């Protein structure tokens, strides 16, 4: 379903629909994706519920980066803000972090 | 070709030593902790730095050489998108050394070309050797720090201080350097008595705010043979003369 491409989209999903959201991401430099505080868990449960995995490439190089799956089960009816940033958790975001938003529309 | 148990008769004769405690930062082997950023280079940190300590070990020169030569001209290895220590080493002997990192900058993923000829004198080895995994602690004892992977989680991003706790990656992914080893006795509040804990200590390439001061412990036991999350699974050292 979704990836990088959709930066910025609006998808309209049903409540209880589940969303994947794949995203390049290399743990061998620190960093990975996170909502604000540096958590992999939901700004709001009564929302929507997001599950987390990361998936590592069939290349054996080292740094070599893999995959971050999110599984994202929109929960109410609303236009809901999935925002991620790249950083690493003791530094936290910079004005140049990468970021990505999708928002899911429920009716 | 090179044969470790020809080269450590060579460098450890007859010599015994401590299996408890040795590391390498007390005895002018660990240059500074530096920092590959959003950027698939540690197998270029891990093996620059080995080089850089055979340096300060060897010839008591203090040199800072350049990742990002080993990033643009290695062409065994992918740059930003990874590469294998063994063959980092291979491309060093090839390119004749390596410049100093005054002289050839580090700026990560940003789009750069190769030259070879940025610096009067490049830093070179002879050869590396490949170190069996039940060696470590000879390895580092009498040859140096050592370029390693190691199998890491999201788990090392959290690392603050102490002995690793944490979950293995699903494969080996990192290298990193092998730059001691030590022991710390912790009293098991049930038996009331001191208890040894002993642990690799590994210099990573995330930053000095990494960890501790860019360094973390790993656990391991006295013969060192307990290698956790694979590490020293690929365990290479630079020679320099």
């Amino acid at each position: 379903k979704v990836t990088k491409a959709h930066n910025g989209a609006t998808l309209t999903v049903a409540v209880g629909e589940l969303v994947e959201i794949q995203l390049p991401s290399n743990p061998t430099t620190g960093f990975a994706w996170y909502f604000e505080g540096g958590t992999k868990e939901s700004p709001n449960e009564s929302m929507f519920t997001v599950e987390n995995k990361y998936f590592p490439p069939d290349s054996k190089l080292l740094g070599a980066g893999g995959t971050e799956h999110f599984h994202v089960t929109v929960k109410a009816a609303g236009t809901h803000a999935v925002n991620l940033t790249y950083m690493r958790p003791w530094t936290g975001p910079s004005h140049d972090s990468e970021r990505f938003t999708v928002y899911l529309k429920a009716n | 070709q090179m044969n470790y148990e020809e080269v450590i008769k060579k460098y450890r004769g007859e010599e015994n030593f401590d299996h408890a405690a040795y590391d390498w930062r007390l005895h002018s082997g660990v240059t500074p902790v530096k920092d590959q950023k959003n950027c698939g280079s540690c197998w270029a940190f891990s093996s620059i730095g080995s080089v850089e300590s055979q340096y300060a070990i060897r010839k008591n020169k203090l040199i800072t050489l350049s990742e990002q030569e080993l990033v643009d001209c290695s062409f065994k290895n992918y740059g930003c998108n990874g590469g294998l220590i063994n063959n980092a080493f291979e491309d060093m002997i090839e390119l004749g050394g390596i410049c100093p990192d005054g002289d050839y900058p580090y700026v990560s993923d940003a789009p750069n070309l190769c030259n070879i000829d940025r610096c009067t004198e490049k830093y070179g080895i002879k050869n590396y050797l490949s170190v069996p995994d039940n060696k470590l602690k000879e390895a580092l004892r009498f040859l140096g720090p050592i370029s390693i992977s190691v199998a890491v989680s999201d788990d090392f991003a959290f690392y603050k201080e102490g002995i690793f706790d944490g979950e293995c990656g699903d494969q080996l992914n990192h290298a990193v350097m092998l730059v001691g080893f030590g022991m710390k006795e912790i009293v098991n509040p049930l038996t009331k008595k001191g208890e040894k804990h002993y642990y690799y200590i590994i210099k990573n390439s995330w930053g000095q705010q990494w960890g501790e001061r860019g360094f973390i412990n790993i656990e391991t036991d006295e013969s060192g043979l307990m290698r956790k999350c694979g590490l020293g699974t690929d365990a290479f050292i630079p020679l320099i003369e």
